[PDB]
């Protein structure tokens, strides 16, 4: 990498990590899509 | 597009018939596929006679069972379609 | 082909044929058949732009009205035929001929004479407004190659001086001797009649019993 | 043969010379049988056209008599009508403007006298939008006609009741094709209709009609005056009677003389027009019926004459017989090009295979030109030609595909070398 | 009687005079690809992708507006009704910008399609594109036309099943758009059968422009609520949540057609 | 938070997933990063996007920037064209 | 516009619960013979593994679209 | 190069996935791009044939070089665009390199 | 020398004798 240094595109990481696993930094899986269905609030005034 | 030699599908239809004649009584549909592959179709009451004549004939050894598999064919009143490949 | 609204060329321009002008669209609607005045478009979109170069959008409408035929009728013959402005043209509007019978006869000559003469580049128009330069295809009268259509007349058979010549007309008075500015008689023999030397026949002459 | 004399031709008044107006028209005599020839009626003027054997006379050269034959059928309840082009867009065609503005008359005659032969109840000539002073010749002419009762009701004294109208054409070469024609006259976008119903079938505003090159109409007055067999008489077999050749391009005395047809084209160049520009030597290649015909190399041109048979035989089209000459001294891969360049421009883009195959070709064409493609594309446009030729809805896109197929069919080696001096300099 | 015989590759069909070429094919079982022809959309003969060989004829036939004629053979499959297509798909595709991963119409596509199957494997059209302004007919399609073809089934279908007669040609040539002239969107009902009916992904649906790809789409047959028409209509549901809802034949409800409400 | 604006409720359990960990994202959003890229002022009415590295890119597409008003964005790369 | 897909007859089982999965979000189902759709050539062939499988069936009858008379001629119509 | 992520979510890669792995789910972006709102690929399902890095139009997902990515936990290896995206960031100088390296070959 | 509106006049002009119509 000395030799001939990478491609920088100003997003790439600067500090890379290692396996965070066992650490608190672990992926953690989560759904990234928004609600689907909608609900109807009621209505919080008193008829 | 491969090569397709007629030498076999010639031989091997021959035989086709060859087969049909010695076994008529339950050889009903005997084809050759454009791929020059044969495949006698027997009643299944067949299934002993045909294949005997086949492993003990001096004009059509076929010692080997490749394979026994079966389709089937949902539609198909006989629903599998039992398929005896031999070497 | 988009028309997007501009404060010049919009409906915000009125348009209306004057009274003299819908006498004429009466009498084009006359010649085709009842219940097929949708016929007249060509025509009488026409008379539109003899009215007004310009032909704007809202001359497009006021076209479709008169006929009673959709907007949008108006609106593809407008953009499919080309003798149709659809934007401003010049007083004079030039158009050379640059099919290959012209340019065989050296026709980029004629147009490279009009760009500095006119000192507009083609597909330009000068900023009096007064010429607009078009590079338009066969005009028809190809045996006078060397030809331009100065708004309705068919200059022809010129060499790139007599354009200047022309042009300079056009620029200081008016109606400058429109035609082939050469010395054949139309599409004669240049040299000499080949043929039709001698005078017209009768009537009668070699008729077979009625 | 050729050398056809003035007396036998038919536009004394070519080249003007002669008042266009009536009166020079009535010196001429071309309203001489007028009522008589009506009053024979449909079938025996129809007949004279067979007889004739006068072909299209326009683009195609579709017998005459047997396509205005076409509607002689029974009316169905429907007017028929005659509707006569003079686009004349065919690059190197002017073959048309001097019969519109020289002899407004002829045409005249020659519409109500193809009228009666297809029973029209009017006729609609369609003049190049273009042309706006030759239409101001022939509506004073057809003005005259009627003043005098030669048309209109009572024609010529002919209880035949027939109205002639002329029509503003918009710059457009495809309004001159047969079906694009009549929708421009309905008032439409100028495309044309498929053949399947055909244009006698459904007609103008569904009404039977029948479209005829400006000459066919003109002539046909004067085939019935002069009777079939004169006319006949004049041309090669099947191909008939004397087409007035414009010659136009690197010739030395370019202009319309009517001849007769099947004239050798060594010989056209040679007697009337003038001498190819530089000597018959300097011939690279003559299109012999316009930009939609094939052009044909020098060898040929000697020996080739302009009759269609003999055309079809050289693989080009008698046409327009618009004669377009190009010397020695022209950049063929050019020439061609900004024909296709007059496609492109023109083509109406109802069918796929024209509307990209014509700008496909007009690409690789500039690119020809310039050199830049390497060998290897010249049988590719060969290729892209066919597609275009045989599958397009009329014939522009056959037309676009003929120059192209020449291009290639005889200046091969020069096209390769144009390829071979880019790769050189690099 | 009224019953000529046509082969179509021999197979001595009988139909009644007056049936287009593509239409004897169909009764064989045949299908001549086809673009710019739809069963209930006038004939207009554009595309030119159908073009057949009637046997002993010197050039090849518009099957969708050919009256059949007694004793023709059809010669569908013929090498020469195959150079007419392999010739054509050159050309729709040499204009057409390559987007088929942008373009919604991914496997809904009746011009990739026809093309894997009746078209050839590679380009020659080693020339430059052609780019058209795209329009905002519309808040619900979305017509990102540089992807038209010039079929004119829309021109048809919205001046003929829908009486908007507004979108139309404009221009010659190959700058030939069929967009409004004026920028007046195109509002009726019966609007979205349009993306239904553009076998191009030109103008597609602006609300179901991302959400899914078809080969996903699982597809269920039910009827419409909305109106009284009770059109039926096919619910394109994916991982459980409705994506689409498009017409599905009904010849005596709806033929093919829905409401703007219903979809 | 995320790209999407995925954020789970205040009262969501999911967020016990989030108990004791990361939960992943990434500063770098791309509807951003876009943005800072200027229009490309081309002197062509019709010009290509082919990706940037030609083969090592995206599908080449011509793109119209005909219209003056607005500034043509390639369905791929989202770089924005005006001419 | 294709119609080879309408061509043989399919049985195809009743939907059943499809629910959210809390961790990912994936789609997921109990019902074991949702994604199975069997093709049979013709009705009568499908009517009999309804009736042995004893599955409850309730047949579709094929709507095909009827022959409709298309003409270009029409289009020119002097009066439509 | 940018910083747009190069996915379109043509989603054919979800198509060709031989293990039923990639889940793709889109909206159109407020900037009116096409986007992936959800990118899941679950790697235990992956067998990491290869063929979404073959599929991909504007090759926007790639088999990276790193195989050392074991887990203590099941749901660590079910991977969210955001993972993948990361793992893109992080690897993309070599992702970059390799690709510069084989792409004549495909 | 002719006017723009040579062709359109002269026609009405003809209008009276252009014969009735369909
Ligand atoms: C693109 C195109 C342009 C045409 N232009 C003309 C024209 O300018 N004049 C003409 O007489 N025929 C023209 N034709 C031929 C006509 O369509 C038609 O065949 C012809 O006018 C019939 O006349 P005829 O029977 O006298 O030959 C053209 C055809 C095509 C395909
Ligand atoms: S239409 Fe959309 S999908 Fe069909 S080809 Fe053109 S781009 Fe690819
Ligand atoms: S929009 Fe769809 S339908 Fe209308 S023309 Fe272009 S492709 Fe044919
Ligand atoms: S990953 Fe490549 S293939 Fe899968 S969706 Fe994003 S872009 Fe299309
Ligand atoms: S080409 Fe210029 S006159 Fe026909
Ligand atoms: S379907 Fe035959 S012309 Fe388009
Ligand atoms: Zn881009």
């Amino acid at each position: 990498p000395t030799t001939n240094p990478p491609t920088a595109r100003k997003f790439i990481w600067t500090n890379h990590k290692f396996n965070v696993s066992a650490t608190p930094e672990q992926y953690v899986p989560y759904s990234t899509t928004r609600k689907k269905i909608h609900e109807w609030v009621p209505p919080s005034t008193p008829y | 597009v491969r090569p397709r030699s007629d030498v076999t599908h010639k031989q091997l239809s021959a035989f086709g018939e060859y087969v049909a004649e010695i076994l008529p009584k339950y050889v009903q549909q005997v084809q050759v596929s454009c791929l020059d592959e044969l495949e006698i179709c027997i009643h299944p009451d067949g299934v002993i006679p045909t294949l005997t004549f086949l492993r003990d004939h001096t004009n059509a050894q076929f010692k080997s069972l490749a394979d026994l598999t079966a389709v089937d064919v949902p539609t198909r009143q006989n629903r599998f379609e039992i398929v005896y490949n031999l070497l | 082909f988009v028309h997007r609204d501009t404060p010049e060329n919009n409906p915000d321009t009125p348009f209306d044929f004057t009274p003299e002008n819908y006498k004429r669209i009466e009498a084009i609607v006359k010649n085709y058949p009842e219940g097929h005045q949708a016929a007249a478009v060509l025509p009488v979109l026409d008379l539109a732009q003899r009215q007004n170069g310009w032909l704007p959008i809202s001359a497009m409408n006021k076209v479709a009205e008169v006929l009673q035929v959709p907007p949008m009728r108006v609106y593809e013959v407008a953009t499919f035929y080309t003798m149709y402005n659809r934007k401003p043209v010049g007083k004079y509007h030039i158009q050379v001929c640059t099919t290959t019978p012209c340019m065989l006869r050296d026709s980029d000559s004629i147009l490279e004479t009009l760009q500095r003469k006119l000192g507009i580049k083609v597909g330009e128009t000068t900023p009096d407004k007064l010429f607009t330069l078009i590079e338009v295809e066969c005009l028809g009268a190809c045996v006078n190659a060397p030809m331009v259509q100065i708004n309705d007349n068919y200059y022809e058979d010129l060499t790139p001086k007599d354009i200047e010549e022309i042009i300079d007309e056009l620029k200081a008075g008016k109606v400058p001797k429109p035609g082939p500015r050469s010395g054949r008689f139309c599409c004669e023999p240049a040299g000499g009649l080949t043929s039709l030397t001698e005078p017209p026949k009768g009537p009668g002459f070699g008729v077979q019993a009625g | 043969f050729g050398s056809l004399k003035d007396e036998d031709r038919i536009f004394t008044n070519l080249y003007g010379r002669h008042d266009w107006r009536l009166k020079g028209a009535l010196r001429r005599g071309d309203w001489y049988k007028t009522k008589e020839i009506l009053l024979k009626g449909p079938d025996w003027i129809l007949g004279e056209m067979k007889t004739s054997g006068l072909r299209g006379r326009g683009g195609a050269g579709f017998p005459t008599g047997l396509k205005w034959s076409f509607m002689n059928k029974p009316s169905d309840g429907r007017p028929k009508y005659l509707v006569v082009n003079a686009d004349e867009g065919e690059p190197g065609t002017c073959k048309d403007r001097e019969i519109m503005r020289h002899d407004p008359h002829k045409l005249v005659e020659g519409c109500l006298v193809g009228g009666r032969a297809m029973g029209a109840r009017a006729a609609y000539i369609y003049i190049r939008g273009e042309f706006y002073n030759e239409a101001s010749n022939l509506q004073v002419a057809i003005r005259e006609a009627y003043e005098a009762g030669l048309i209109g009701k009572n024609a010529c004294g002919s209880d035949y009741d027939f109205d002639v109208f002329v029509v503003r054409g918009a710059g457009a070469y495809i309004c001159g094709e047969e079906t694009a024609l009549i929708e421009s006259i309905e008032g439409k976008q100028g495309k044309p209709r498929l053949k399947p119903p055909f244009p006698a079938d459904v007609g103008v505003f569904g009404c039977p009609t029948t479209v005829a090159n400006v000459e066919t109409v003109a002539v046909s007055p004067t085939i019935c005056r002069r009777g079939g067999t004169w006319f006949a008489g004049f041309g090669r077999e099947r191909n008939s009677g004397t087409k007035l050749f414009n010659i136009s391009g690197h010739v030395n005395h370019p202009c319309t003389v009517e001849e007769e047809m099947s004239v050798p084209l060594k010989e056209l160049i040679e007697k009337h027009a003038g001498g190819v520009t530089g000597g018959w030597d300097n011939l690279l290649a003559v299109i012999p019926g316009g930009s939609s015909t094939p052009l044909i190399p020098k060898s040929v041109c000697e020996t080739v004459l302009m009759d269609f048979d003999a055309l079809v035989q050289a693989q080009t089209g008698l046409g327009t017989a618009a004669v377009i000459v190009m010397d020695r001294s022209t950049d063929i891969v050019k020439a061609i090009a900004r024909l296709i360049e007059f496609y492109k421009h023109e083509s109406c883009g109802q069918c796929t295979p024209c509307r990209e195959g014509v700008d496909w070709m007009n690409k690789v064409m500039a690119r020809f030109v310039k050199g830049d493609a390497r060998p290897a594309e010249i049988d590719s446009l060969w290729e892209i030609s066919k597609q275009i030729e045989g599958h397009t809805i009329c014939a522009l896109g056959d037309g676009a595909a003929w120059p192209v197929q020449g291009l290639i069919r005889h200046f091969r080696p020069e096209l390769e070398d144009r390829m071979q001096r880019f790769a050189q300099q690099h | 009687s009224n019953l000529i015989e046509v082969f179509v590759d021999g197979q001595s069909v009988m139909v009644e005079p007056g049936t287009t070429v593509l239409q004897a094919c169909e009764k064989v079982g045949m299908q001549i690809p086809r673009f710019c022809y739809h069963e209930r959309l006038s004939v207009a003969g554009n595309c030119r992708m159908c073009l057949v060989e009637i046997e002993k004829a010197p050039k090849v036939v518009a099957a969708c507006a050919m009256p059949v004629m007694k004793g023709w053979n059809i010669l569908t499959n013929s090498e020469k009704s195959k150079k007419a297509r392999e010739g054509v798909m050159e050309f729709l595709l040499a204009n057409h910008p390559l987007d088929c991963p942008i373009c919604d119409q991914g496997g809904e596509c009746d011009l990739q399609d026809q093309s894997m199957m009746f078209g050839s494997d590679r380009s020659r059209f080693l020339e430059g594109k052609r780019a058209v302004e795209d329009k905002n007919i519309g808040p619900l399609v979305k017509t990102i036309m540089t992807r038209c073809i010039q079929c004119t089934r829309c021109i048809r279908f919205a001046s003929e099943i829908a009486g908007v007669d507004d979108l139309g040609t404009t221009g010659r040539g190959n700058d030939m758009q069929v967009g409004t002239y004026i920028e007046k969107m195109f509002m009726s009902e019966l609007s979205g059968n349009v993306i239904d009916i553009c076998p191009v992904g030109a103008l597609t649906s602006k609300p179901y422009a991302f959400t899914a790809r078809p080969w996903e789409t699982r597809k269920t047959e039910s009827i419409d609520v909305m109106d009284a028409v009770g059109s039926n209509i096919v619910v394109s549901t994916r991982t459980g949540e409705v994506m689409r809802i498009l017409p599905r034949m009904h010849e005596d409800i709806n033929e093919e057609w829905i409401s703007d409400k219903t979809r | 938070i995320t790209h999407t604006g995925q954020v789970y409720d205040e009262k969501d359990y999911r967020r016990v997933r989030f108990v004791d960990r990361q939960k992943e994202v990434n500063e770098n959003f791309a509807i951003d990063l876009i943005a800072q890229q200027p229009v490309n002022e081309v002197e062509h009415r019709i010009i290509a996007c082919d990706g940037g590295g030609g083969a090592l890119g995206h599908p080449k597409v011509y793109i119209n920037l005909d219209k003056e008003t607005k500034t043509g964005t390639c369905g791929y790369c989202g770089l924005q064209f005006k001419q | 516009s294709g119609v080879n897909n309408t061509k043989k007859w399919k049985m195809e089982f009743d939907t059943r619960e499809r629910w959210e999965n809390p961790l990912m979000g994936w789609a997921s189902t109990a019902d074991p013979l949702s994604n199975m759709v069997l093709t049979f050539s013709a009705k009568e062939d499908a009517i009999a593994f309804a009736e042995k499988n004893g599955w409850s069936y309730d047949v579709e009858e094929k709507k095909v679209p009827k022959p409709k008379s298309k003409s270009y001629g029409a289009n020119f119509s002097w009066n439509k | 190069p940018s910083g747009e992520e190069r996915c379109i979510a043509c989603k054919l890669c979800e198509a060709i996935c031989p293990a039923q792995a990639i889940t793709i789910e889109a909206e159109p972006r407020a900037d009116g791009s096409r986007r992936t709102t959800r990118y899941d690929i679950d790697m235990t399902k992956c067998i990491y044939c290869g063929f979404c890095q073959e599929a991909c139009p504007v090759d926007a997902i790639v088999e990276g070089p790193n195989f050392e990515f074991s887990t203590e936990t099941h749901e660590e290896l079910l991977y969210n665009k955001e993972k993948l995206l990361n793992n893109g960031d992080k690897w993309e100088a070599e992702i970059a390199a390799n690709i510069q390296a084989d792409y004549l070959y495909r | 020398d002719y006017n723009t509106y040579t062709f359109l006049d002269l026609n009405l002009d003809l209008s009276k004798f252009r014969l009735p119509q369909p």
